[PDB]
């Protein structure tokens, strides 16, 4: 509904790192991987050079987009969004809706990006947190307004891997090297109690913890990140140029790829904060643990 | 017992 504003390369590039063109080994061979996630095979992928944000898009940055355009997010058009059960303050009205197999997810009317736990919450103390309750549609809109685009899954994974060849995490193979926490995921007993041992039992600021070798922050944990690709478990098992040179994912689908894991992920349940991990969500869905960062062409 | 679910979709509740 809004015209695309004129932006300079250096304005688009602010807050982004230049990933140089090259190959990298994409995917995972973890024996415990859920086969339905299609984390394999591991393959070599060549990519044209691209820019990617150091940070997930923040609340402050999303509010600017909303203020400049008047964009209405899918969660506002719908009237509700998904809030984790422990974060719904008592008294808040909730739908009786049950996400099958995930009763910890609550449909809260009036939960959206500026009120992430429902009516009566605010983001005044979370300006540098990742924006959440943004659908894939909302993300594309921001990106296009900003002169950017969502990363492909391969761009996302190349950048999140930080110049490491087939490490488990963005920083290496140890979850907590030297016993220090490196991302915001779950600790304790999911979904009953998060001990917050890494410092956060919700979103953390987008600059939390140390960056990976390419300078990216919180590619592991904090919030799931929308990518451009249609989801599939097996399109990328074919060996062809379409799947190994600047791959765009399948031409069609019903859900869009999400990468990186979030503050709810934990080894005992999903184990999806590994950098090869992947899942999806339908493109107008939104939840309290899902955001995005942008990519751009140089 | 099946596959863990991290992406909750609007369609899943219908
Ligand atoms: C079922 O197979 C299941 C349920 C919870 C966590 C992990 C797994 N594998
Ligand atoms: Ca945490
Ligand atoms: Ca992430
Ligand atoms: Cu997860």
């Amino acid at each position: 509904d809004f015209d695309i504003p004129r932006r300079s390369p250096q304005e688009i590039a602010k807050g982004m790192v230049a990933i140089p063109g090259g190959t990298f080994r994409m995917g995972g061979e973890d024996p415990d991987a859920f086969p339905e996630d299609g984390e394999g095979p591991v393959r070599t992928v060549r990519l044209s050079p691209f820019l990617i944000d150091r940070y997930a898009v923040s609340n402050r940055q999303f509010a600017a987009f909303v203020k400049a355009t008047g964009y209405v997010t899918d969660a506002e058009r719908y009237g509700w969004s998904f809030v984790f059960h422990a974060h719904v303050a008592p008294g808040t009205p909730v739908m009786d809706a049950v996400v099958p197999e995930a009763p910890w997810w609550v449909a809260v009317p009036g939960a959206y990006w500026k009120a992430p736990e429902g009516p009566g919450s605010s983001i005044t103390d979370r300006p540098n947190h990742p924006v959440v309750h943004v659908s894939w549609n909302d993300a594309v809109a921001y990106a296009t307004w900003a002169g950017k685009r969502l990363p492909t899954e391969a761009e996302w994974e190349m950048a999140a891997r930080g110049g490491l060849d087939q490490a488990r995490y963005p920083w290496g193979n140890e979850l907590t090297p030297r016993g220090r926490h490196r991302c915001n995921i779950w600790q304790g007993t999911f979904p009953v109690h998060d001990t917050g041992e890494d410092g956060y039992t919700g979103t953390a600021p987008v600059n939390a913890f140390a960056p990976n070798g390419y300078g990216l922050y919180n590619v592991a944990g904090n919030v799931w990140e929308w990518c451009a690709d249609w989801w599939s478990a097996d399109w990328h098992a074919t060996e062809s140029p379409a799947t190994r040179i600047d791959p765009r994912g399948p031409e069609t689908g019903t859900a869009r790829v999400t990468k990186g894991g979030s503050f709810l992920c934990h080894e005992s349940y999903c184990n999806r904060y590994r950098v090869a991990a992947r899942t999806c969500n339908t493109p107008d869905s939104s939840a309290a643990h899902t955001g995005f960062r942008c990519a751009a062409d140089p | 017992a099946t596959t863990p679910l991290c992406g909750p979709s609007r369609a899943s509740i219908l």
